[PDB]
């Protein structure tokens, strides 16, 4: 099962907020099953799909060649193999994964939004972070305090929550693997997390 | 200020785990003693890029000028978070000598990079950087022409 990936265009700066969209029948859909998340952080950013192009087959060349993912299964060794500066400390990343997402945004974007005082907005960028902490071993100072990601107190409070939940710890996530493609850069695309648990 | 805090996190930043002097690095750009500026100049040069992302915040925190000769060698750093913490705390310095390296880096191949050394440049402004932008409007081209571009039909 083939997907592209893509940025809404919103974001102005990090985290870019994606989506995926199956490759054999593409709508621009920004439902909650379709958010994903960056698997890699030093990798690049899947290529936008500007809102002004509401059906795919009004992209003007060059700019509908989006970057092509395969959907897999996750589960931990894959993980690890995509992620390979993943936290080394942590036996399980699989059931660390699953916690932040489980937690997280989409799934859990009510409790965050209530508990926590958060957007979905914020709920998303804090999930990104949280991700990265397991993929890419990304420090708490990094985070929140000197990486530029002008967190406000609830979204700290927030990030903490989710790492907590990865580091305390079915269902699984799914594991968007770069293929080919993007016009931006045409190869070394970041890999992409599902963020909808899968049952199995 | 605390004079024992101060000690012990410079103490810190020699420390054999990367994690430990991230932290330390983070620690004193928040005390914002100057005297912790010379050993963050050398953190600027440590293996692990969260470190030296967290030495450039805490210089940038900090706002010493000793800072600006190693943070212009930091925008050409082969990390790109490295670089963007680079430009930020060269915009927060707000010292000149740094408006013409950050308008090379204008040409980043990172555009988040690119945001980054445009809104330093913005935050540093005056006279230099209205000349460099003049310049760039009339000889450079690409997205450091469309910086140069907006900025003179603001200014």
């Amino acid at each position: 099962a083939l997907y592209y990936g893509w940025n809404d265009g919103t974001r102005q700066s990090s985290p870019y907020f994606l989506y995926v969209s199956p490759k054999n029948a593409p709508k621009r859909e920004l439902k909650d099953e379709y958010v994903v998340y960056c698997f890699n952080k030093k990798l690049y950013w899947p290529d936008q799909w500007e809102s002004i192009y509401s059906n795919f087959n009004d992209i003007r060349s060059p700019y509908n060649d989006l970057p092509v993912y395969e959907k897999k299964l996750g589960y931990d060794g894959i993980f690890k193999q995509y992620a390979p500066d993943y936290k080394k400390d942590i036996s399980d990343i699989a059931s660390a994964l699953v916690a932040v997402l489980s937690n997280g945004y989409p799934t859990n974007k009510s409790q965050l939004s209530t508990s926590y005082h958060l957007n979905n907005d914020s709920s998303r960028k804090v999930t990104q972070l949280a991700i990265w902490y397991f993929s890419d071993s990304l420090t708490k100072e990094y985070l929140k305090d000197t990486g530029g990601y002008n967190l406000n107190d609830m979204e700290k409070k927030a990030l903490d929550f989710l790492i907590s939940k990865g580091e305390d710890s079915n269902y699984s996530l799914d594991i968007y693997v770069y293929q080919s493609g993007g016009h931006d850069h045409m190869k070394d695309y970041q890999n992409l997390l599902g963020s909808t648990l899968i049952p199995k | 200020t605390d004079p024992e805090k101060v000690e012990m996190y410079i103490k810190n930043l020699q420390d054999d785990s990367s994690v430990v002097r991230v932290t330390a690095a983070t620690a004193l750009g928040k005390i914002g003693d100057e005297r912790a500026v010379e050993p963050l100049i050398k953190a600027l040069k440590d293996e692990d890029w969260q470190v030296r992302v967290s030495a450039a915040w805490a210089l940038g925190k900090i706002g010493d000028e000793r800072a600006v000769e190693p943070l212009i060698k930091a925008l050409k750093d082969e990390d790109s978070d490295v670089r963007m913490a680079a430009a930020k705390a060269l915009g927060k310095i707000g010292d000149e000598r740094a408006v013409e390296p950050l308008i090379k880096a204008l040409k980043d191949e990172d555009s988040d990079v690119r945001r980054t050394a445009a809104y330093a440049l913005g935050e540093i402004g005056g006279e230099r950087v209205r000349a460099a932008m003049e310049k760039l409007a009339e000889t450079g081209t690409g997205f450091a022409r469309k910086v140069a571009v907006n900025y003179l039909e603001t200014h």
